[PDB]
């Protein structure tokens, strides 16, 4: 069983690029997925399989996996960027178990 | 328009049982593998079960659902459900039902559709 | 150490095999030329660099890297050719003219070959062809490509390998499917058999609901390796550039001999002169008047010949072969 971790918080003003990593035993190896949440409306996806987006994303979005950590860096920060930010991934081997991170907040 | 509506939640008593409708509407209802996915509320999101297509043939649980909560489909008016009993208190949640988006190689499964939600509480 | 689907087997057709030509180059001044193959030369199985042997696929169905020596190796598009240098992908050779090309592996009487079709001519420099650089001569400026294996023509990248698919992993008994990983490894398997069911299996498995083995698939989760963006695989889904790897060999400039053919014997008449030319090689002539009318005239010439031109009195200047220009003027 893979366990996700990410920072609990990050903070951001506008204007630069913030990264939000997920940690996790060779997540390299496996494909990892983005979804970004404003309680109480659902999470929406925003990365999935490690590069590339849904249509409607900006393109300020991008993510990477290597190793041992996924990383989503958000260029050009604003204010409705805040957010949740839960990395995702699908550990079939643990009987298809969909694994999330604890999260964090931008 | 892709759209999935939940409904059936509520108060009920633990040790008890609810049925969790979710109707699809805007795609071949048929043609996508669903889940249930959970989150309590100020904690994450968490992943209930799973129901293949276009029969549902292998159902998938979590492990402490298993032998209590039961997914079900049906094709013909396009509605998931979710069977609850012996509710406990741990199962106060709101619950989206997902539509599931799955790319043979490599094996990898993203949900792309989700309901509003549905909230069930598990108090004395 | 990838595996490409050659044209040209050892035998007459097509194959998978390590030594897959999937480009070729020859634009060098001296006929030499740069190939690119799936092996990786000068490395060990690990990729240690060490020039006398070199990595590459296995025909196993664990498909694991085995490695061999340089002495092993041959290129020949007519004749054999001479390895010039070998890194990784690339190789650098001295090859007679022909129109294939082909590189050939012997592990005794194993000798994996493969063909390319590629039309490599006899191609020199300056004004008069030659067969070979000539002792003494001018030296002229050209380029060819360096010996030195350090170098960067440029870059090519790389991604994560794809799908490799077997069917010696599955097993059918009974009309059932099972999966047989290798002893100690985490295979990815994957079917469909009515409902899509996907998994990792490290052990002897069995599958349900399933009669055919050509409906379940099952792989290596092996991401331990990049492999160039080659046409004959099948590919990762996320296939992002994940390294780049130089291009040794780089075309570089320098100074090349060229030979310097007959000194030309004039005999003049009235306002035109009579040029008597020997050239036992092609050798290009080439004039021009000086006036407002150039009426430039070229001619490649072999034996032994003359040539009557008019020259005026504004004049005219020719230049024979790799020799310097030389003017006249009429009365």
């Amino acid at each position: 069983s893979y366990e996700l971790t990410q920072p609990p918080s990050v903070s951001a003003s506008p204007g630069q690029t913030a990264r939000i990593t997920c940690g996790g035993i060779n997540i390299g190896s496996e494909l990892v997925h983005w979804y970004q949440q404003k309680p109480p409306q659902a999470p929406v996806l925003v990365i999935y399989a490690n590069g590339e987006r849904p249509s409607g994303i900006p393109e300020r979005f991008s993510g990477s996996n290597s190793g041992n950590t996924a990383t989503l860096t958000i260029s050009g920060v604003e204010a409705g960027d805040e957010a949740d930010y839960y990395c995702q991934l699908w550990d079939i081997s643990s009987d298809h178990n969909y694994i999330f991170g604890d999260g964090t907040r931008l | 328009e892709v759209q999935l509506v939940e409904s059936g939640g509520g108060l009920v008593q633990p040790g008890g049982s609810l049925r969790l409708s979710c109707v699809a509407s805007g795609f071949t209802f048929s043609d996508y593998r669903m889940a249930w996915v959970r989150q309590a509320t100020g904690k994450g999101l968490e992943w209930v079960s799973t129901i293949s297509q276009p029969s549902g043939t292998n159902t998938y649980y979590l492990d402490p659902v298993k032998g209590r909560f039961t997914v079900s489909r049906d094709n013909a008016k396009n509605t998931l459900y979710l069977q609850m009993h012996s509710l406990r208190a741990e199962d106060t949640a709101v619950y989206y039902c997902a539509r599931v988006v799955t790319e043979s190689r490599p094996p990898a499964a993203w949900f792309d559709v989700w309901g509003p939600g549905v909230l069930v509480t598990v108090s004395s | 150490p990838y595996l490409g689907f050659c044209p040209y087997c050892r035998h007459s057709a097509p194959c998978f095999s390590p030594i897959k030509i999937e480009n070729v180059w020859d634009e060098s001044d001296d006929g030499s030329i740069r190939i690119q193959v799936s092996a990786q030369f000068g490395y060990n199985q690990a990729g240690t660099a060490d020039v006398t042997k070199f990595r590459y696929m296995s025909f196993d169905h664990d498909h694991d890297i085995k490695e061999d020596s340089m002495d092993k190796i041959a290129i020949s598009t007519s004749g054999p050719c001479r390895r010039l240098g070998h890194k990784g992908y690339f190789l650098l050779a001295q090859c007679p003219p022909g129109d294939s090309v082909t590189v050939s592996i012997t592990s005794g009487a194993s000798e994996n070959s493969c063909t390319v079709e590629k039309k490599i001519r006899r191609k020199f420099v300056g004004r008069e062809e030659y067969l070979f650089p000539p002792v003494h001569g001018k030296l002229v400026k050209c380029h060819v490509y360096d010996h030195l294996k350090e170098t960067s023509a440029g870059y090519i990248t790389m991604h994560r390998p794809g799908p490799h698919a077997y069917k010696s992993y599955l097993e059918e008994a009974s009309g059932e499917v099972y999966i047989k990983p290798p002893s100690g490894k985490n295979v990815t398997y994957e079917c469909k058999c009515g409902d899509y069911s996907t998994g990792i299996v490290s052990t002897r498995t069995k599958m349900n609901g399933c009669t055919k083995a050509k409906q379940c698939i099952a792989y290596k989760s092996d991401q331990t390796k990049w492999v160039f963006n080659s046409p004959d695989l099948i590919r990762h889904t996320d296939h992002s550039v994940q390294g780049k790897l130089h291009i040794p060999f780089r075309l570089t400039p320098t100074v090349c001999p060229v030979p310097l053919a007959h000194t030309p014997t004039v005999t003049k008449w009235f306002k035109g002169i009579t040029l008597h030319l020997t050239a036992t090689r092609p050798t290009l002539l080439t004039t021009r008047k000086l006036g407002l009318r150039a009426d430039a005239t070229a001619e490649w010439i072999t034996g032994t010949t003359s040539r009557n031109f008019s020259v005026g009195r504004e004049g005219l200047e020719y230049v024979w072969g790799n020799h310097e220009p030389v003017r006249v003027w009429a009365q």
